[PDB]
RNA sequence: GUUUAUUAAAAACACAGCACUGUGCAAACACGAAAGUGGACGUAUACGGUGUGACGCCUGCCCGGUGCCGGAAGGUUAAU
């Protein structure tokens, strides 16, 4: 539920929360937690590889069964929990034998529901089954690229992927960015969309909310000095030059897809 | 590192020469590849990080002839 | 790349043919599968005096086995139990080893590298043709019935 | 309760196990007090216009009085069965039992 | 909020926003002779870059130049 907060302090003026009563106000299921240390955008060399990352609140990793391998044994949804890691919400589930796991939350999913993965699974949001067993056109998410690898497609908070065509050992997938891609017809996928579809509706409001999420301030290019960046310098504001990376590479519209191993799977590029 | 284990081709240095003869230091790199080889004397495969030149050598001398040398050289394979 | 043939191979000739072929077809394929010997002078007269005549015998011990693996494999009523639905709707896809497992239980103790499928998946429950490659010449043809378990 | 009438269009290459589909539906009908009134197979039949790149079909007419919930279940069964191609759900006023003229 | 430790604390910077683009995941990108690592144990409601900088009203015309992007017939054309 979206809530425009009230302008008490300037800094609350534009804060838009996403209120959900479904979020289990408790401590999460401890045997599926593990330490994820921060990095600050620094590799093993200790150089800042990717910029702008650092600080932020301490986060513990949740072990999400993307691979979704319990088959035949049905599940039942214990509760819906917040995830500090990813944008989408997760749900502690429970099988018949006793194992609890986390999965992602589809949009049409509440607590106490029962789901099941397999090949003989029914078709309701929350099942996961290989896409040769799925009707064409039905929107899914959590799509594996290789069979058994674990879903790497439509895994954010408000995504889904449609299955536009099945033919032979391949299925054509309309990606969320609108890019027709073949996938092998044995990859598994989870039916329906994914829960927090209104995650894009939030507004962070103040700059400290950016800093809570580990994102340092981004300095714009043309503020710098010419030694620092190609956009640098200028008596005042001068920008007589083409918009490029700090490493000189053209940015506005210059494509960068160099992977030619996988061109036979892209049916059509995005638009 | 980059060593054709059959021959011994090491990456040697040299120069890139402009048409105005401005020399800059460069390297020359051998065309090494990993490749399995059907050692029929044991009926199995041995991988060797080998240049394409040594592939002709195994095509000329035979693989057990070459493996005699690296046992004689003592280089593990 | 001169090479002598340990067996008759289709697009280049019979046994005992010292043919120049390309390197990759010799090095990666014929030699490691043992279908040929590189025509070295130590192997020429090793072949031409001995294995030009030894392999004439050593091909007949396999060619006599060639008629066996289709003659006894003429029962053709191979039954595979597999879960499915209605008007087909198969649960689990029939694999090559699964066909190499029931025929293993009746007739040739057959390998996973013998099942040559024109179809592969075999979705619909019912009869399905299965070809065999027990030798490069003669093929065994068994139309296996898939049975809805 | 709610008198319905179901006719549906089975793919003619699936005409072999249509009474397999009929009687399981008939069991699913009568499993919830389903007052079946007629149960009529029409066999293969030429289409007036070719749906789905083919010209024959397989038609089964069926009068059913039933509660609505098992019918909506059955509606989804036609939706994912690809043996059936098209289906029809018509809310009938009463328990029609008289055979159609095109049964002949 | 931040900044020229030590002649400048602001209108400078950042900012939440907004927009462009790039990016199908072995992602783009960066550090790296390399393996690798960050990216991210994340997957387009994500990530990177660039722009302007809340909110409000807005955001007109020009593709000639210059970049960018697409089209391949032809012309041109390297080593070969
Ligand atoms: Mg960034
Ligand atoms: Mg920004
Ligand atoms: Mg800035
Ligand atoms: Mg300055
Ligand atoms: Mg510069
Ligand atoms: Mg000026
Ligand atoms: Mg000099
Ligand atoms: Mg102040
Ligand atoms: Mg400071
Ligand atoms: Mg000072
Ligand atoms: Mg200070
Ligand atoms: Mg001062
Ligand atoms: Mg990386
Ligand atoms: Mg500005
Ligand atoms: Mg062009």
């Amino acid at each position: 539920a979206v809530v425009k907060c009230k302008p008490t302090s300037p800094g609350r003026r534009h804060v838009v929360k996403v209120v959900n009563p479904e979020l289990h106000k408790g401590k999460p299921f401890a045997p599926l937690l593990e330490k994820n240390s921060k990095s600050g955008g620094r590799n093993n060399n200790g150089r800042i590889t990717t910029r702008h990352i650092g600080g932020g609140h301490k986060q513990a990793y949740r072990i999400v069964d993307f691979k979704r391998n319990k088959d035949g044994i049905p599940a039942v949804v214990e509760r819906l929990e917040y995830d500090p890691n990813r944008s989408a919400n997760i749900a502690l589930v429970l099988y018949k034998d006793g194992e609890r796991r986390y999965i992602l939350a589809p949009k049409g999913l509440k607590a106490g529901d029962q789901i099941q993965s397999g090949v003989d699974a029914a078709i309701k949001p929350g099942n996961t089954l290989p896409m040769r067993n799925i009707p064409v056109g039905s929107t899914v998410h959590n799509v594996e690229m290789k069979p058994g690898k674990g879903g790497q497609l439509a895994r954010s908070a408000g995504t889904y992927v449609q299955i536009v065509a099945r033919d032979g050992a391949y299925v054509t997938l309309r990606l969320r960015s609108g890019e027709m891609r073949k996938v092998e017809a044995d990859c598994r996928a989870t039916l329906g969309e994914v829960g927090n579809a209104e995650h894009m509706l939030r507004v962070l409001g103040k700059a400290g909310a950016a800093r809570w999420r580990g994102v340092r301030p981004t300095v714009r290019g043309t503020a710098m000095n010419p030694v620092d960046h190609p956009h640098g310098g200028g008596e005042g504001r001068n920008f007589g030059k083409h918009p490029v990376t700090p490493w000189g590479v053209q940015t506005k519209g210059k494509k960068t897809r160099s992977n030619k191993r996988t061109d036979k799977f892209i049916v059509r590029r995005r638009s | 590192s980059r060593v054709c284990q059959v021959t011994g081709k090491r990456p040697v240095t040299g120069n890139n020469r402009s048409h105005a003869l401005n020399a800059t230091k460069r390297r020359f790199l051998p065309n090494l590849h990993s490749h399995r080889f059907w050692v029929e004397s044991e009926k199995r495969f041995v991988t060797l990080r080998v240049s394409a030149k040594g592939m002709r050598v195994i095509d000329k001398k035979g693989i057990d002839t070459v493996l005699a040398e690296l046992r004689a050289r003592g280089e593990k394979y | 790349m001169q090479v002598i043939l340990l067996d008759k191979v289709a697009n280049l000739g019979s046994l005992g043919d010292q043919v120049n072929v390309k390197a990759g077809y010799a090095r990666n394929f014929l030699v490691p599968q043992g279908k040929a010997v590189p025509a070295t002078k130590k192997n020429i007269e090793f072949f031409e005096a001995r294995r030009a005549e030894l392999e004439a015998k050593l091909a007949e011990v396999l060619a006599a086995a060639n008629a066996r693996a289709e003659k006894i494999n003429a029962l053709e009523t191979v039954t595979i139990a597999s879960k499915a639905g209605d008007e087909g709707k198969l649960f689990g896809s029939i694999g090559t080893r699964d066909i190499a497992d029931a025929v293993t239980a009746a007739g040739v103790e057959v390998a996973k590298s013998e099942v040559r499928l024109p179809n592969g998946v075999l979705r619909t429950t019912g009869e399905h043709e299965v070809s065999f490659q027990v030798h490069s010449e003669v093929f065994a043809k068994v139309i296996v019935n898939v049975v809805a378990e | 309760m709610r008198h319905y009438e179901i006719v549906f269009m089975v793919h003619p290459d699936q005409s072999e196990q249509v009474p397999g589909m009929i009687e399981r539906y008939t069991a699913a009908i009568t499993g919830a007090e389903g007052k079946i009134h007629r149960l009529e197979d029409w066999g293969r039949r030429q289409l007036a216009y070719p749906i789905n790149k083919l010209h024959k079909a397989h038609y089964v007419l069926m009068n059913v009085e039933a509660p609505q919930e098992v019918i909506d279940e059955l509606e989804t069964t036609f939706r994912f069965n690809d043996a059936v191609i098209r289906s029809m759900v018509m809310r009938t006023k009463h328990a029609v039992t008289e055979a159609s003229p095109m049964v002949k």
